[PDB]
RNA sequence: CGCUUCUCGGCCUUUUGGCUAAGAUCAAGUGUAGUAUCUGUUCUUAUCAGUUUAAUAUAUAUUAA
RNA sequence: GUAAGAGCCUCCUUGAUGAUGUCAUACUUAUG
């Protein structure tokens, strides 16, 4: 049939994919088969080939080619330029002739929408297994953080956390002096006041209060506003 | 090419030497963005050391809290100069993409086709 | 603890390739960029993963000339690095032991696509232009099948026009023929599930198949390109085909067609390849008992002798032009027939994700290819023999001659080679040499011989394992063998052709 | 001196959306290679004459 | 179309989550609690790969963020310590440091970077920005005496006797511009002393130091070297005799006169406004 | 260090305990040192480069002789730099794929 | 016309982590539970009211328009 | 049909609706 959606799902799947996959648009356009998609994507679906018309002059060397060449069509398509043997066989047949007178579409629909969406879940099911467990993680955070800072709110008695050696962090890291700072003198002297003022500093630069700092955050709602509005007004 | 002069003017730069460039235009627009300065009065608190390059003394009493105010605003014009690079400039047209590689992938897909 | 060898060895040979890529990356350019460097080792990996894997040349636009050049020579050292290594994978399977599968049908694999870049290499490069053509051999053996047939007196019948129930009957036995051989059922794919639709379709409607394939082969072009394979047998490669449904019956139909006819026509020499017998029992008493038969054959009191040649065939493809059966094929059977099967050798082979077009030779296997060598080493095999000893062959019109003999005693009298025939690849012949004829021709090819004396095993020598002790040592008239071998190389002697 | 993008070759599981650009490879996929000589011309005037 | 707007809707909704920001800074210490897991999650991020630029950058910016001053020089302690070539990213790392209230340390780290390696670029660029900041006489004087060590330079040379003269006094900065212009004589040099020179008054050292450094500096010709100068300093102070001497110079140059149209224009400029007319330069 | 000494392993058992000094008959240094090899070489490149040295039937046939005088052809010994066929991949493909 | 501020537009940089044999192949036997599109029925509330202001005593009470 | 992991033994923000059940079809089960 090669129907004008298997035309554009094969196009996109080509897209997705490329010429190197084959089955895999034969399983994206079900009835449709790989040696058929390689064959009529490669023949027809290909924008390489040129089906828009023809030059009658260029035409010309067609002919006599095929006087020398008669069968080997497939050799001799490349050599026209414009290929599709079979557009090629056709236009030579009618040269000699001329010179002898004188439901279904919306599941595969479903199932092309369904495949590009497959297309943007490449991630796969270990990515996928991967943001389950951290949505369900900052979930079970959000609650045992949650319950446990209503309990500490209250009452003065809790137990501290669980077994103390490694964790789920960083080994030993309590961030207070974490990983090797080494040290820095600037010339055979000890400063003092100096670190003392940029302690106080550091002291004022963190303040108690309630606000969420983000990065990305900030720019994906920037990038949504700036999309939903920005001139418009038309004329 | 051109060595130095004294004049102040439009030029085009903005090329390819990239860090060289811009730090070295950046230090000259910085320079040229600050004029000069009080140190007459400094000229009162020049004595006897200022010339020998090779210096007895590097530290001394810096100056005040004066100085690192008149030193943090030149960081944060750098600052407000560097969150300038380009604008949204988007739109809806042609096909779909994926984030941002896909983009990137379209600039330099676009880079390739013209050649 | 590194170097496990077996199949870990490779991936330390790439990731230490693409070590030293990356220092020398980072020293092509003097400044540069830091970053940018990074990402060229997935353009310059990939690209050359592709690109030696592939045909494809891999051609970056706007690239840094250098450095492509230097990753494409060391990539064409890590070609190198699949190429030496894949040789002592080959002596390693056929000669050496086998090891497992994977590894095994792995580099088969890989030496089947190396076979496939050259055959594709001398095919778009040799066959586009040049292909000795030898129009003066062209035109000999124009004029050999003109007069070969002429004499022969056959009819190119075209295609049987649905005359009797013997069409219906070659058409039911194709269809049993491909289904039988085709006719089995595990697993598999939708090949064989099309292949079992076309035949439940075929044996539904045979009119309608009968129809469309006869329409179809005599009016449309060739189909899709088709595929091939090759197994490692311990052998020459294992020369495979996978060819379309359509063009499976329609090849059904034809070799029912070309075969069938053929023999109601009954063309064909009478020393040739095996015809409704077994072979062990026809090369038995044919070469044994008719040679046994000949007169004097074994009783030679002097100035006589006999030279048995046992050549088989070379590159059965190596025609590599469609024009041999453009005018041979068409005027001998059909412009129609001959249009749509030299069509049929002009699809693209297709091998994993590669494809290499190549028109030159035919495929592994088809309907007429039997008929086609039969056809190829028929006319090839009068070439060497002649209109004289060939029209001996022939015998009266009405009944031609028998295998072993023809009319009486002048067989062997008319023809000075006794006999000689082509079974498939191989071949034999037979020849009693006059010691003036053999003094004569072991002249000419003696002052051909560029060497006064030594004389090496030259083109027939060595033959031990089954007569070890009771085969001959030497002699000056082994010699003169070997100097009618030269007799039977030059008495051929085709300009461009695959000779013994 | 510069990295140019890569594409078509095999994988690239990720940044599925290809604005084409890596069905076009490199040049015109080949050339003419030896393209044709007079002897076929030759040896096809010999068949028809 | 419906191809390509469908992808364009179904990536759209192929967004995985939109961000739960709740309880933000709350419970007290159950937002340090919140930084120690994100400040491991960062290490966790550095830790896998320890070339990690990036990674560290976020750190550095997160660190100076939420961890002061001892956790945040940590961090940057830590990165520089791991990081000895590409000095850029200790160029990041110092300006993390300058913008901290402290500076001295940052000051000080900038010297430990001179006495790093150099690059000629973040040494000069550093360099100019602690005199920039702060010890405008001891920043020219060690950013002077390490340019005078390793290398002369351009840009930077000629931009810090800008810089030097236009501070205070160009007294120092005309002796510094005669070193520097004979570590590397040149043309361009020649012209530079002999512009600020000229808007120094004086002319008398310009004019002897223009005809000293074109007898040092001929070999082959002088063409846009001498006869600028000579042009220069003649319309300047409207002497006949010194454009009939660059004159007779400029025709006494070989390779065709040097330079064709230099040579050209320079002797139709000091003709056209010395004499002109008739006769003589019309011939 | 002063630490990890624990456990052994094998390939690490005492192996090759004794050396092997250079003999005066293979090479001795002193005799290297007053070596004549400069002229020893030379005169043996000398000697090796100065010495190399080292009729019905027939005419019933529709064709002629069509190969003949073509030997040398086809190099017989060639080192080329591709590897793809040369003369070696040409016979090893040639027996491998028929 | 120059300088400063604000608005719109243009350009540079904005980055697919390894390899072997396309790495290897390709369809629907029936059967239970669950989930997944779409259609003929209705439509609004800005109110409750117990004001305000001043003074005194310990939000409430009392007095004065 | 199953390798792994977890814990309990003292002060603010941009306003788009809902309840009466059944077929072709898609996905998830060691019950066939």
């Amino acid at each position: 049939v090669w129907r004008n959606t298997e035309d554009e799902i094969l196009k996109a799947a080509v897209m997705k994919y490329g010429k190197n996959q084959w089955s895999r648009i034969a399983s994206l356009l079900h009835r449709k088969s790989a040696k058929q998609c390689k064959a009529r994507w490669y023949e027809w679906l290909d924008p390489s080939i040129k089906k828009t018309e023809w030059s009658r002059e260029e035409e010309e060397k067609l002919l006599h080619l095929a006087k020398l060449m008669p069968t080997q069509w497939r050799t001799i398509a490349p050599i026209i330029g414009r290929t599709a043997a079979q557009c090629l066989e056709h236009y030579e047949f009618l040269l000699d002739k001329a010179a002898q007178r004188d439901d279904m579409d919306e599941d595969e629909l479903e199932m092309l929408s369904e495949a590009r969406a497959r297309l943007a879940n490449t991630q796969g099911k270990k990515a996928k297994r991967k943001a389950r467990e951290k949505q369900l993680e900052e979930a079970r955070r959000l609650a045992a953080l949650q319950k446990r800072r209503e309990l500490r709110a209250a009452g003065i008695e809790i137990q501290k956390k669980r077994k103390r050696k490694r964790g789920v962090d960083y080994n030993a890291e309590i961030p207070f002096e974490k990983k090797p700072a080494l040290g820095f003198y600037d010339t055979s002297e000890e400063n003092y006041q100096a670190l003392d003022a940029d302690f106080r500093k550091l002291r004022q630069q963190d303040l108690d209060g309630e606000l969420r700092s983000e990065k990305e955050g900030r720019d994906r709602k920037k990038d949504k506003q700036h999309l939903k509005r920005k001139k418009e007004s038309d004329l | 090419a051109a060595a130095q002069l004294r004049q102040y003017h439009r030029l085009t730069k903005q090329i390819k030497p990239d860090m060289e460039t811009y730090e070295r235009l950046r230090e000259k627009h910085g320079e040229e963005f600050f004029p000069t300065s009080n140190s007459l009065l400094h000229g009162t608190h020049v004595p006897s050391t200022e010339e020998i390059d090779r210096m007895v003394i590097d530290l001394e009493k810096q100056i005040e809290k004066r100085d690192k105010y008149s030193r943090r605003r030149p960081y944060n014009d750098d600052a407000d100069i560097d969150y300038i690079n380009e604008r949204n400039a988007k739109f809806n047209k042609k096909a779909e993409r994926f984030y941002g590689k896909y983009t990137a992938e379209i600039k330099q897909n676009l880079e390739r086709g013209t050649a | 603890a590194k170097t496990v060898t077996k199949q870990r060895v490779e991936s330390h040979f790439d990731l230490e390739l693409r070590a030293a890529v990356m220092h020398d990356i980072l020293d092509m350019m003097p400044e540069g960029i830091k970053q940018n460097k990074a990402r060229t080792i997935l353009q310059h990996l990939s690209e050359a993963w592709r690109c030696w894997k592939a045909n494809i040349p891999w051609k970056v636009p706007g690239l840094p000339t250098p450095i492509e050049n230097m990753i494409l020579r060391y990539v064409k050292a890590k070609a190198d690095w699949w190429t030496n290594t894949a040789h002592y994978n080959r002596e390693r399977i056929r000669r050496g032991a086998t090891v497992d599968k994977t590894v095994c049908k792995k580099n088969l694999g890989r030496l089947t696509r190396l076979y496939l870049k050259a055959e594709q290499e001398r095919q778009h490069n040799y066959l586009k232009d040049g292909p000795y053509i030898t129009a003066e051999e062209a035109v000999a053996v124009y004029t050999t099948t003109v007069h070969w047939l002429e004499s022969r007196r056959f009819s190119p019948i075209p295609f049987p026009p649905l005359s009797y129930k013997h069409d219906t009957k070659l058409l039911i036995l194709a269809l049993e023929r491909l289904k039988e051989a085709y006719s089995v059922k595990s697993r598999l794919n939708q090949s064989q599930r099309e292949e079992l639709g076309l035949i439940e379709q075929a044996y539904d409607n045979p009119h309608e198949a009968l129809s469309r394939i006869k329409r179809h082969l005599l009016t449309q072009r060739a189909f899709k390109e088709v595929g091939i394979e090759f197994m490692d047998l311990y052998s020459h490669l294992v020369p495979v085909y996978d060819v379309e449904p359509l063009e499976k019956i329609t090849d059904a139909y034809l070799d029912q067609y070309l075969w069938y006819e053929a023999d109601k026509r009954r063309l064909f020499p009478p020393w040739i390849k095996p015809a409704d017998t077994e072979p062990p029992p026809l090369l038995v008493y044919k070469w044994c008992q008719g040679i046994n038969n000949l007169q004097d054959v074994w009783e030679t009191s002097e100035g006589e002798c006999n030279v048995m040649l046992e050549s088989r065939f070379e590159k059965m493809y190596e025609k590599i032009d469609l024009t041999l059966l453009n005018r041979l094929l068409r005027l001998i059977v059909d412009h129609n027939i001959a249009d749509y099967m030299t069509a049929k050798n002009n699809v693209v082979i297709n091998y994993k994700d590669m494809n290499h077009t190549n028109s030159y030779g035919i495929i592994r296997g088809l309907q007429f290819a039997s008929f086609i060598v039969q056809y190829y080493g028929l006319v090839m095999d009068l070439l060497v023999l002649g209109l004289h000893r060939a029209s001996e062959m022939a015998g009266p019109p009405q009944m031609p001659n028998d295998f072993l003999s023809f009319q009486d005693i002048a067989t062997e009298a008319a023809h000075p080679i006794r006999l000689f025939c082509r079974y498939i690849d191989r071949i034999h012949i037979f020849f009693r040499f006059t010691a003036d004829e053999a003094r004569d021709l072991i002249q000419r090819y003696l002052t051909e011989h560029p060497d006064p004396n030594n004389e090496n095993i030259v083109g027939y020598n060595n033959k031990k394992c089954w007569p070890r002790d009771a085969r001959m040592r030497l002699m000056k008239h082994d010699v003169n063998l070997g100097r009618a071998v030269f007799w039977d190389i030059k008495n051929r002697l085709p300009r461009s052709v695959t000779t013994v | 001196w510069k990295i140019p993008p890569c594409i078509s070759n095999w994988k690239n599981a990720k940044g599925y959306t290809i604005p084409l650009d890596k069905r076009l490879a490199a040049d015109g996929r080949g050339l003419q290679t030896v393209h044709i000589n007079e002897n076929f011309a030759k040896l096809a005037e010999a068949l028809y004459i | 179309t419906a191809e390509q707007l469908l992808r364009e809707a179904k990536e759209r909704e192929l967004e995985l989550l939109p961000p739960p920001p709740q309880q933000k800074i709350t419970d007290e210490e159950e937002l340090n609690d919140y930084k120690l897991r994100k400040r491991k999650t960062f290490e966790d991020n550095i830790r896998k790969n320890r070339t990690v630029i990036s990674n560290w950058i976020k750190y550095a910016q997160w660190e100076e963020s939420l961890k002061e001053i001892q956790r945040a020089r940590s961090i940057y302690e830590r990165a520089l310590d791991v990081d000895y070539r590409n000095i850029t990213l200790w160029l990041k790392y110092a300006e993390m440091e300058m913008k901290n209230r402290q500076v001295n340390h940052a000051r000080n780290i900038w010297d430990r970077a001179i006495t790093t390696l150099p690059r000629v670029n973040q040494f000069w660029y550093k360099y100019t920005y602690m005199e920039e900041m702060l010890g405008n006489v001891a920043g020219a004087r060690q950013v002077f005496e390490r340019w005078m060590e390793w290398q002369p330079e351009e840009q930077a040379w000629h931009s810090y006797i800008n810089f030097e003269l236009r501070y205070k006094e160009v007294d120092r900065a005309r002796t510094i511009y005669e070193r520097f212009v004979l570590v590397h004589p040149d043309v361009k040099n020649w012209i530079k002393y002999a512009r600020f020179e000229e808007k120094h008054a004086y002319f008398a050292h310009a004019r002897k130091v223009y005809e000293r450094a074109v007898e040092f500096f001929g070999d082959e010709h002088m063409d846009e070297h001498l006869y600028v100068a000579f042009a220069k300093f003649e319309e300047n102070q409207k002497e006949f005799e010194r454009v009939r001497v660059i004159y007779k110079y400029a025709l006494d140059r070989i390779s065709k006169q040097d330079a064709q149209e230099l040579f050209k224009n320079y002797t139709i400029f000091e003709k056209k406004f010395g004499d002109r007319r008739g006769i003589e330069d019309i011939i | 260090l002063s630490q990890l000494s624990k456990q052994y392993s094998s390939r690490d058992l005492p192996s090759h305990t004794k050396i092997k000094y250079r003999q005066t008959t293979q090479d001795a240094p002193e005799e290297v040192r007053n070596r004549d090899f400069r002229r020893e070489l030379e005169e043996r490149e000398r000697a090796a480069a100065r010495e190399k040295n080292r009729r019905r039937w027939d005419d019933d046939v529709v064709f002629k002789n069509c190969a003949k005088g073509v030997d040398d052809q086809k190099k017989d010994k060639r080192f080329v730099n591709d590897t793809l066929r040369s003369e070696f991949h040409k016979k090893f493909m040639e027996k491998y794929i028929k």
